């Protein structure tokens, strides 16, 4: 027997900036978004779902400097919370 | 300790896992048998666009992080949009996804409003991979093995030329 | 004195279906997404933030019938949780 | 009781509000002084596209819900993409946003992949409002009064012709 499934589901995209706008990369320290993402994943994967972690990353960019960017989540079809449960 | 397989990622304890465990959480497969996969595509050397210095730091950081989280990481470098498409299609066909509970896709390159730049990109002859194509190649139709499983897409790139700011007074 | 602010921040869009795909509307009962959204807002505004409510709406569409659709959140730059605190 | 201003929306108690109140929540303005605004644009009658029967149910439902949540609701019907743009621009200029903490924008119409259909839309002569335009008109540059405030956009419309499904076997 065959059954129907949604063609597109359980996706989340997270981009380094908003549409039209630049994303920054330090020549020796690496991409600002990438570095910030790793730090937040290392700290919050144990206690927060992916959507919440990405929100925290966005908050950390809130106060703009000379090199500003605001990461954005896109085309989200997560129907449940995605916890990484690191260590398990 | 950071000497473990999870490195610098803070561990979730058994008591904290039970406090979280609701019928609104994605199921996690047995650690002993699961075969988690992740893909990193990073473009550093280009034909016409300046060298992305520091990209190796990004590659190192993301590779180690995803491994810490339990994913076996493929790293592919300096690809055209066509090569990225072929690589995505091959990743979607990987048998390990069947015995996996999730996946991560990481894209790092120069970018414009339309999407992500391939190695041969120029203003005269564009070489662009659209985010729309990434979703299509990983959806239930083209990647049935990842049905009902979280697919996390991370993109480092510009999305245009604007500084992304406006002035305001107090 | 002048200060910099992000041009685009604190947005959330919620669409009735995924890209390429149809959204359904009952001739007498109204749009399925709209009706489902109202029910979830009425029930969960008191206890859940907007992102969580939208996730719940997505979950309610999970099992596809003859008229299927999967709502999607788009271009999200919420840096905090948005609770409606109904009654306050 | 449903006889109150919040109607069928379940109330958040004082004890449940304190349990939620974290430094990661959007601030709520005083109920006595705040002037919350919401806009609903609903296209029902079209020149070339079939009548959207049942749209009045959507209008009634969303209007009452947003009022229940504390928003004063503008309802605009049967507009071209140009008229929707003018209406969005006028909404962005409303003085009430300065003494508001948030906003809701609701769009309900026929739709295609490119965006939302205006009243005059046909395949020969497209009349489309893009989601990109909606964001631009409500951002910090074009709507400084809504800086740092949640802007919730709700869109009921098709995004293409596909049924959105694929088959699988057990």
């Amino acid at each position: 027997a065959i059954k129907k499934a949604h063609i597109e589901k359980d996706f989340i995209a997270f981009c380094s900036s908003t549409p039209d706008n630049v994303s920054w990369r330090h020549p020796t320290m690496g991409s600002v978004f990438i570095g910030r993402l790793i730090e937040h994943m290392q700290e919050y994967a144990c206690s927060c779902d992916v959507e919440e972690i990405f929100r925290k990353v966005r908050f950390s960019f809130e106060q703009p400097d000379g090199r500003a960017q605001m990461p954005a989540t896109e085309r989200v079809t997560l129907t449940r919370c995605f916890y990484l449960f690191p260590g398990h | 300790t950071s000497s473990g397989s999870e490195g610098n990622v803070k561990l979730c304890s058994l008591e904290e896992a039970q406090r979280i465990w609701s019928a609104e959480i994605y199921p996690i497969m047995d650690k002993s048998s699961r075969t988690r996969l992740a893909l990193i595509i990073c473009n550093e050397e280009f034909d016409s666009i300046p060298r992305r210095t520091g990209a190796e730091v990004d590659i190192t950081g993301m590779t180690m992080l995803l491994q810490n989280l339990g994913y076996s990481v493929d790293v592919k470098k300096n690809l055209t949009a066509s090569d990225m498409t072929t690589e995505l299609e091959a990743f979607a066909h990987r048998p390990e996804h069947k015995t996996s509970d999730s996946t991560f896709l990481v894209f790092m390159s120069h970018g414009i409003r339309e999407g992500i730049c391939g190695k041969k990109h120029s203003e005269q002859v564009p070489d662009i991979l659209q985010l729309n194509a990434i979703f299509n190649m990983l959806n239930t139709k083209n990647c049935p093995s990842l049905k009902d499983k979280p697919k996390v897409i991370i993109i480092q790139a510009c999305r245009g030329d604007s500084p992304g700011v406006v002035w305001f007074k107090d």
